């Protein structure tokens, strides 16, 4: 399937009109090129494949940095360095989630891919062995870790990978998760209802999506123990949206994000550039 | 004999007449219907009150003026207190409609001015502070009939308490988009010297089949001054803007006491 | 095992490969889909509806709802009314249309793009609007006598309250690229009064028209790319 | 199991996919959808509306 | 398909006169021996396999070396060594260039693999764990990085590919992307028309491809953070010519290039060696 | 989806190939095309030459 | 997995290698191709 | 001896099996047995209760 | 060799994932299978 | 094999009772 190819057309004196509308209606523009002006023949054999929607959609995204250190740990900020716990979310960054909101609900399976990167510290502490790393999920409910080396590593039902350093980045598939039908990329509403005279607090809750999302938790920690030499390491997390659908398009972001939410921020709300004039070329 | 101009919708008890529309809108193409068995979720047998509740309430009217921003109302939200329709979406767990929206603006041949009236799937607004994000009362969020207005400034407030409201902000369609792009939302425009009146049929939009319509409005109701009012023997004149709207089809299940929600 | 090799990119990650990986939770059963309505196929179904180009983006206008509207008078100056370049994706006042957005997430376009006027004055009001595209590598008109050589429609105000002026496809290359660009360059829309706008005592004598921007059926977009659209400090 | 299907034409036919993993979500890339429907959002009218047409009449 | 066999012939006495010609028609010579000499038959099973355009093109040839650095940078100077950017061309080198200058339009698919090398800067610092590189396929208009670890580098719609050091070269396939028909290799004008009495600067414009062409930019980090060992890279990149057809013959380059154009340079426009006499085996 | 073809001779004879990518810009080389028409370099002329007759007559 | 054993030639980069590689740019609709005046096949066209 | 069978379906239909290895235990997770009788835990009794009459009569 | 090129997630080891892998016992003689009372084939049973 | 679909069913006024059962039975 093509794009429109232009007919052999020439000119009119008619009460046909097609150049006028009205877009009270609701119906934007109709008329083509065909109907204003004499034309030629011309077959179009372009199509339309890097727009459709797994195409917009079929690159990996870079959604979050996560951070953790090697080192032996002997106060309770350095042992906290030991491993990270990160809930997941593509509104960390700002590419992949603008366009995302182009659309109001989605349905997705997800490719995720890691990539991982490691410097020393210091340089007169010796060095240190290539370092295991674990990357679990842990699914709403499941315990999360309090050290880098409690039992919940154990992952029993926690779906874990083991990544070994300088190996191609590690990938694995997630299905469609959602509770409902699909995602909501926007949620105009509340966990709950606030109800008459109840004496739960109404001054410090929350609106939105933020209120009803948790697509649970990744922690990721070094496997091995420390060495003299302290190592510090970075885990780039990457989203692929795969077989995807979605439904009723909204207009894209315009100004910056300031968090989870379409809030925006005072000192950046002039996106557009003022024109000398307006008979500007 | 038959035009485009001239329009007759009954629902219930309910009728209204127009003689100077410009077509309809069907949101998205689809007609609002029942939940078919293969879609379906709770197992209860649902109600369903028809004719009691799927009728025109209209709203109290606003007045357009020179220096108007714009309108903004809520759905289910602006019905919640609308006869039949109200109680049974408060005595029920989970509820489910679509909606026939008749926004009515009448001039005269020598006023002139356009707005916009769009019908925006999940209408998130944003807060009025800086020193939290998503951060709006449940009473603010949901006015009711009265509904809300745009503003042309945002000016968000020095302690997070007291900015618990949207920052209606018009030309970022209070949301951080901009409102030339509101278009791409199911619309009409109310151009005085074209038309008195706007028509939007809209079915029920949601990632869910039924939801619960107290925690969650899943539709906006926009009017914006796309174009200003203008009168040449009056430059401070007002005219009535009138919204009515009609549930359709609508569904409810979960059955239970009423739900009487906070209102401070 | 069976004899292998590697190749030249083994082991590497490229952002757009296309392969199969394991499923992190097996068996799962995903929600059963229902039908919702809106569901959209292709950027470019978007980039065919109707969207407000900010033509008046000027000092004081620009970043607040005044941007949109267009000035009118019943003066009848010679003046154009409004003047833009066809660079969908990159002019100051088309790159925030929804057209303007979809293809700031790619490279190269083609094809006709349509552009709708909607004239918002009183119905007492009357006129006759010069709309006028044309093609580039001459003077760019700045009076309707170099107007009217170009592409043109004449627009007669009246009970249709809208008329849509084209810019067919008009170009050297097969494709223009999505960024200001000589080579590229699509060339030159203006407006003038045909006649002048008329009205009657009691009526307003300053109005405004409203511009859309859509894309035709004959229109498509290559090669993704990030946009210069968002950001965030790091 | 394998699937023959065309390849995206290039600069100057076929290529064969074969899936490995027992989770659909686990498959590679949905196949090339080129459906479409403008008309749902570019003209969600009520009353036909023809071209050639006055648009209100 | 092969070369010409030869045909057994002997000698001739007649009004037919293969051996002249009247090459001010445009034609070349066309006699071949059969017509100036007796000749035995000699088949003929060798082909001109090696040189259609696929084999004289059938190579990745090296056309850059870019350069990148991982330390930590204090100055501006040395912030701007820890990621590169780069204009796709083939001009940085000569040999692909000549070849495919043999040609005015080409259409061909690209193949581009990449070697990445790393030394260290000095010896007294301590070690570096293993790199990870980002090369980012810019295309015109998408934002250009202004430090390494910029947004710019999540990459949701730019091609990546990140490659681990040691690992195999890294590769991929580009198709043909030319915005024309076919890709010109000479372009005899200019990106606009000045016009009469307008104001624009007429005095430093260019000519030629330089002035239309752009195949976007190619932009390489290092992903790791700084060790206290600077390490130095250089990345090469290849170019194979794949799928190809040209068009239009032309003379090759017979003098030193200086340049993006066909300019020449006055100390270097002497090819020949000058012979002692005209009658010199 | 296999495709046999004839190698190339050596010293002293098929191969496969499947096609693993959905883009042809991925496949390996175009195969060995002996095309070739010299005359439209050598010989462009508007009025056929007869190598044995005389070129200007 | 498929049990598979590497071979001498692994990893290596010989520029005169004839593999597959994956594409950049996927699903890149390519501009149509036109005749152009002019096509060449084999050098050897060159040489006569 | 290779399987073909159905993939548990994902967002948006087949896969298939070889066994490399000469014993059962090497191969991959049985495929998916939906057998039950929760009735030989929730109803193990000897004579059959019919919910609608009285369960002692 | 058989021309092959690694892919993300090569030499990764996923807990959720599903491979065969040798036996380090071949050729075992599993005890036969007798018929044991209370055979339970899914949690949902259980549940019920 | 899927879980159980619900059935439509209304209202009974009647002498079958399962709403009552007698769990001592060890069902
Ligand atoms: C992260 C960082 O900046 N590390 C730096 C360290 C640490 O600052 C001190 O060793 C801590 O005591 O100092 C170095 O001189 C070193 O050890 O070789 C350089 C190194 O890059
Ligand atoms: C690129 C280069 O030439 N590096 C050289 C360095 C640097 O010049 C100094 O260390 C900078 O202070 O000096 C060496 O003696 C060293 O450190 O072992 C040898 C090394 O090859
Ligand atoms: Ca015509
Ligand atoms: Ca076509
Ligand atoms: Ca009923
Ligand atoms: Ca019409
Ligand atoms: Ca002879
Ligand atoms: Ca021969
Ligand atoms: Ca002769
Ligand atoms: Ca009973
Ligand atoms: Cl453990
Ligand atoms: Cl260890
Ligand atoms: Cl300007
Ligand atoms: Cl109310
Ligand atoms: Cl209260
Ligand atoms: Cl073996
Ligand atoms: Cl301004
Ligand atoms: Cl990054
Ligand atoms: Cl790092
Ligand atoms: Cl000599
Ligand atoms: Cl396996
Ligand atoms: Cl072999
Ligand atoms: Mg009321």
């Amino acid at each position: 399937p093509t794009a429109q190819s232009t007919p052999l057309t020439s000119g009119v004196n008619s009460q046909e009109v097609p150049a006028l509308t009205a877009v009270e209606t609701g119906a934007s523009g109709q008329a083509v090129p065909s109907d204003v002006i004499e034309t030629r023949h011309v077959v179009n054999y372009k199509t339309r494949s890097e727009s459709t929607l797994e195409s917009f959609f079929g690159r990996s995204a870079c959604v979050t940095i996560l951070e953790v250190e090697n080192f032996n740990a002997t106060t309770d900020a350095d042992r906290k360095k030991q491993f990270t716990t990160w809930a997941i979310t593509y509104t960390d960054t700002v590419q992949l989630r603008r366009k995302l909101e182009f659309f109001t609900y989605s349905r997705f399976d997800l490719e995720m891919t890691f990539v991982i990167t490691e410097r020393y510290y210091a340089s007169n502490t010796g060095h240190a062995r290539n370092q295991v790393y674990q990357l679990m999920y842990i699914p709403p409910g499941a315990p999360r870790p309090t050290a880098w080396d409690d039992y919940t590593w154990q992952s029993s039902s926690n779906p874990s990978v083991f990544y070994t350093y300088g190996s191609a980045p590690p990938r694995m598939s997630i299905p469609y998760v959602g509770i409902a039908n699909a995602y909501s990329h926007f949620y105009d509403g509340f966990a709950r209802v606030p109800l008459k005279d109840e004496t739960v607090d109404s001054g410090d809750t929350y609106y939105g999506l933020v209120t009803i999302n948790d697509f649970g938790t990744l922690a990721v920690r070094v496997v091995n123990e420390y060495n003299p030499a302290r190592i510090t390491s970075k885990i780039r997390v990457y989203m692929k949206p795969k077989h995807v659908r979605c439904w009723c398009p909204r207009p894209p972001r315009a100004v910056p994000y300031r968090g989870e939410g379409v809030d925006f921020k005072q000192d950046s709300i002039t996106p557009l550039t003022a024109v000398e004039n307006i008979n500007t070329f | 004999g038959y035009s485009d101009r001239v329009r007759q919708i009954t629902l219930g008890n309910s009728t209204i007449t127009t003689q100077e529309a410009a077509n309809a809108v069907v949101a998205y193409g689809e007609w609002p219907s029942y939940l078919d068995d293969k879609e379906a979720n709770p197992i209860d047998a649902p109600t369903e009150p028809d004719v009691s509740s799927n009728r025109f309430y209209t709203l109290d009217s606003v007045q357009w003026k020179s220096t108007s921003r714009g309108w903004w109302w809520k759905l289910p939200d602006a019905l919640k207190d609308m006869g039949m329709f109200g109680q049974n979406m408060y005595y029920h767990y989970l509820g489910r409609s679509g909606y026939t929206v008749h926004v009515q603006c009448n001039a005269s041949k020598f006023h002139q001015g356009a707005l916009g009236v769009f019908a925006i799937p999940e209408y998130v607004m944003a807060c009025n502070t800086e020193a939290k994000t998503s951060y709006v009362s449940y009473v603010n969020a949901n006015p009711g009939e009265k509904g809300g207005v745009f503003d042309n400034a945002y000016n968000p407030s020095a302690e997070a308490s007291e900015g618990r409201k949207f920052a209606a902000l018009d030309y970022l369609l209070g949301c951080g988009v901009l409102a030339g792009n509101a278009f791409v939302y199911p619309h009409q425009i109310i151009n005085l010297r074209t038309n008195n009146s706007a028509t939007l049929v809209l079915p029920y939009v949601n990632s869910l089949a039924i939801d619960c319509m107290a925690k969650h409005n899943n539709w906006g109701l926009v009017i914006l001054p796309l174009c200003k009012l203008d009168y040449a023997p009056n430059s401070s004149t007002e005219i009535p803007i009138t919204v009515t709207i009609a549930p359709m089809f609508t569904e409810f299940n979960g059955l239970r006491n009423i739900t009487v929600p906070a209102t401070q | 095992g069976l004899p292998t090799m590697l190749t030249p990119g083994s082991s590497q990650f490229l952002t757009s490969d296309d392969f199969q990986s394991p499923c992190a939770l097996p068996n799962f059963d995903v929600t059963p889909p229902i039908h919702i309505p809106g569901e959209v196929f292709n950027m470019m179904e978007l980039a065919e509806i109707d969207s407000m180009i900010p033509m008046n983006s000027v000092t004081g206008k620009a970043n607040t709802m005044e941007m949109y509207p267009i000035p009118l008078d019943d003066k009848g100056s010679a003046t154009p009314i409004f003047s833009i370049s066809l660079s969908p994706a990159s002019d100051k006042r088309l790159q925030y249309t929804m057209l303007g957005e979809i293809l700031n997430y790619y490279t190269h376009w083609t094809g006709s793009l349509r552009f709708t006027f909607l004239f918002c004055g009183s119905m007492m009001a009357t006129g006759k609007i010069l709309l006028s595209y044309s093609p580039p590598g001459a003077k760019p008109p700045t009076t309707r006598k170099d107007a009217m050589l170009g592409t043109h429609i004449i627009w007669d105000l009246g009970l249709q309250s809208s008329c849509t002026m084209l810019a067919p496809w008009i170009s050297n290359t097969v494709y223009r690229r999505c960024i200001k660009d000589d080579f590229t360059e699509g060339g030159y829309i203006t407006c003038f009064y045909q006649t002048r706008i008329v009205v009657p005592s009691g009526t307003p004598t300053s109005m405004f028209m409203l511009a859309f921007v859509s894309a035709c059926p004959d229109f498509s977009v290559r090669l993704l790319r990030d946009t210069n659209h968002i950001s965030q400090r790091t | 199991g394998a699937q023959v299907s065309s390849q995206k034409v290039g600069a100057h036919v076929n290529y064969t996919t074969i899936n490995y993993y027992k989770d659909s979500a686990s498959n590679a890339a949905s196949k090339l959808d080129f459906s479409q429907d403008p008309s749902k959002f570019t003209e969600p009218v009520k009353d036909i509306m023809i071209k050639t047409a006055p648009a209100l009449n």
